[PDB]
């Protein structure tokens, strides 16, 4: 289906001493690929995926030029944002920047993003067309004013149906064998005495890729949302992804309860029952 | 592949 | 400042069997800022050789990492992760649970 290139940057500020700290990393759809930390030894762009070595040293290079040039915008912005916000400069502020491309299920460009945020909120944020931004606040308006005569919106619409995309099919390519693979999940249910007229079942689902998916309880085919717990998506460190849900049923009526798994790896949805 | 250049706010 | 406290999960990545290598997770969501403190405990104890995710954030801004480490369950043994962060008052213990 449809896949997405994304980089994410966060800058912190460190009053006491010293330079922010500054970490970036660049993703294919779930799966990080390259990073840089200004405060790892390399002071390079650094891989983070098998299929990514593959680039040979003037990639790197250019990698690594453009994220340090990154890094250096985003120590300015902590001073300028300082400033419009009448802040002192003894405490830690962070910003935040996420750009990126996705394209649809014809391969071709279908969306582009540039946001920025300050403090954890919403500063600026170019619109869906491209064209236009969305600012926050009247010191993101003063930024609004100063890109708009700068023709910034012009330039990232350029890199985001342009080069975004083009680099994003490469990726794509070079790391078919895992990027565009589905792992289906791994899928099973537990069953638990909470006193002797009251069961948990739980309905796991493992090792799966991409993070997407659904989990949900039937009762007698119908959707039962009433005594249940779902734990966020995560992480199992090895690339794939986890996640379960739980009911609580009357002991003995374990057979009304079935879980149903939706998940792109999966053609048909699946219905697991105790 | 990064964007070429980063515009400061 | 907005400051969002993390939400904690511990568990193992492959299916936990006493006597098997494995790898003990602690990931960290939802917080902000994003100076955090992730320890993993073996009998109320820190173990040293602990990894993490280098930093990222979702839609909403909010950072995650996973903490992570190779260990061998086994009967005796106690695990958990212990999280400070500047919207706790005292760090926070969230022990592993083998059905979780």
């Amino acid at each position: 289906g449809s896949h997405s290139m994304r980089y994410f940057f966060t800058s912190v500020s460190r009053p006491g001493r010293g330079e922010p700290r500054f970490i970036a990393v660049g993703y294919v759809d779930d799966t990080q690929f390259v990073r840089f930390d200004s405060d790892a030894a390399s002071q390079r762009m650094e891989p983070r995926a098998p299929w990514i070595e593959q680039e040979g040293p003037e990639y790197w290079d250019g990698e690594t030029r453009k994220v340090k040039a990154h890094s250096q915008t985003h120590r300015v912005d902590l001073g300028t944002l300082r400033g419009y916000y009448n802040q002192s400069e003894a405490g830690s502020h962070t910003v935040q920047r996420m750009y990126g491309c996705d394209v649809g299920s014809d391969w071709r460009f279908l969306r582009g993003y540039h946001q920025y945020a300050y403090d954890g909120k919403d500063y600026i944020a170019l619109k869906e067309d491209l064209r236009s931004w969305t600012a926050a606040d009247m010191a993101a308006q003063t930024t609004k004013h100063k890109w708009e005569a700068a023709h910034v919106a012009e330039q990232l619409r350029a890199y985001l149906e342009g080069t975004c995309v083009e680099w994003l099919r490469r990726y794509l390519e070079n790391g078919k064998e895992t990027l565009q693979r589905t792992d289906a999940p791994k899928t099973h249910m537990t069953h638990h005495a909470v006193s002797d007229h009251e069961a948990t079942l739980r309905c796991w689902a493992l090792s799966f890729y991409p993070a997407e998916i659904t989990l949900t309880w039937q009762r007698d085919g119908e959707d039962q949302t009433q005594d249940t717990e779902l734990v966020e998506t995560r992480p199992a460190g090895d690339g794939t992804f986890q996640k379960w849900v739980a009911v609580v049923v009357p002991s003995g009526q374990e057979q009304r309860y079935t879980c149903h798994v939706q998940h792109e790896g999966l053609p048909k949805p699946l219905t697991l029952r105790w | 592949n990064l964007v070429p250049m980063v515009a400061a706010v | 400042m907005i400051q969002r406290t993390p939400k904690i999960q511990v568990y193992s990545r492959h299916p936990a069997e006493n006597g098997k290598s494995n790898f003990l997770n602690c990931y960290v969501s939802g917080f902000h800022p994003s100076d955090i403190e992730v320890d993993l405990l073996k009998n109320g104890e820190r173990i040293e050789k602990v990894e993490h995710s280098d930093l990222s954030f979702s839609k909403d801004w909010s950072f995650y990492l996973l903490y992570y480490t190779e260990f061998t369950p086994t009967e005796k043994d106690e695990y958990a992760c212990r999280v400070n962060h500047v919207t706790l008052s005292q760090p926070k213990i969230v022990k592993w649970d083998r059905d979780m």
